[PDB]
């Protein structure tokens, strides 16, 4: 019954420009950790391409 | 699940409780081909496979159906009639 | 010569003050040693033994009489319950059962099937006893 373009667009902008540091963590530090624990696991990794 | 079983040995006619009679009738009439039926002997064997190698009501009784045959032994031979 | 006990049963069954050794440093490590040690203790536990369906000392199979699919589903339910208990929640975020995948051909080891592909409604030892007793002969009177 009422236009919501202004409200809907404004919400999406906040989500798009959020100050989340998770993406840089997964790209940089997360691979480094998994490399450290992997040789010490009781069950060594078993992967498929 | 296919680990469920239904005990046979009691005729579906003779079920005393009427609601249970209805339930069993409908189930047997709809899903007859996909029910696992086991005899009481089979149940006892399942129970005892490896191991084997207060106020009480007075108006409850156990009944059985007896099977017999009429035989004529007029001569030394036998003749089953019915 | 000091004997090492077994853990399992078997068949038979001047000044001397160095100038730089005083302890005065006060350092608090982050992350915490205790927390990391507890996590590593948990992580280094070995995997359990899945011996269901294998023969025993005499020759009989070990396990319980459950159809393979039902056994798999029950194991999934138990895993989900254990996960919920570990996470300290009534229900678990991650579930090994009731997913969106139609994994209806799954099979698991069970004690209902022997090594030969037959059923275990009668134990192998009892079957052997039956077969060998079928051919016994006795002393004449």
């Amino acid at each position: 019954t009422q236009s919501l373009v202004s409200s809907m667009r404004g919400t999406l902008d906040k989500l798009k420009l959020i100050k989340s540091m998770t993406p840089m963590y997964l790209q940089q530090l997360a691979p480094v950790e998994l490399a450290v624990i992997a040789p010490m696991l009781p069950f060594p990794p078993f992967q498929v391409p | 699940t296919p680990k469920c079983f239904v005990m046979s040995g009691v005729d579906i006619e003779s079920i005393p409780n009427e609601f249970i009679k209805l339930f069993y009738q409908r189930v047997k009439s709809v899903h007859a081909n996909i029910l696992n039926d086991i005899s009481p002997q089979i149940v006892s064997d399942m129970i005892n496979r490896k191991r084997l190698r207060s106020h009480v009501d007075v108006y409850k009784v156990d009944v059985v159906d007896m099977l017999f045959e009429v035989v004529d032994v007029a001569d030394g031979l036998r003749n089953v009639s019915r | 010569m000091k004997r090492i006990p077994r853990k399992t049963k078997g068949k038979s069954s001047p000044a001397t003050t160095e100038p730089g050794t005083s302890n005065r440093e006060q350092y608090k490590a982050r992350p915490g040693i205790a927390s990391v040690q507890r996590a590593t203790e948990s992580a280094e536990m070995p995997m359990k033994n899945n011996d269901e369906g294998t023969p025993d000392k005499k020759g009989n199979t070990k396990g319980d009489l459950v159809n393979e699919h039902s056994e798999a589903k029950d194991e999934a339910d138990e895993a989900t319950k254990k996960q919920a208990k570990d996470t300290d929640k009534s229900k678990a975020q991650v579930t090994y059962s009731d997913t969106g995948i139609n994994n209806a051909n799954e099979l698991s080891r069970s004690g209902n099937v022997d090594n030969e592909g037959g059923s275990n409604q009668k134990p192998m030892s009892t079957r052997i006893a039956e077969a060998t007793s079928a051919i016994v002969s006795k002393h004449p009177a």
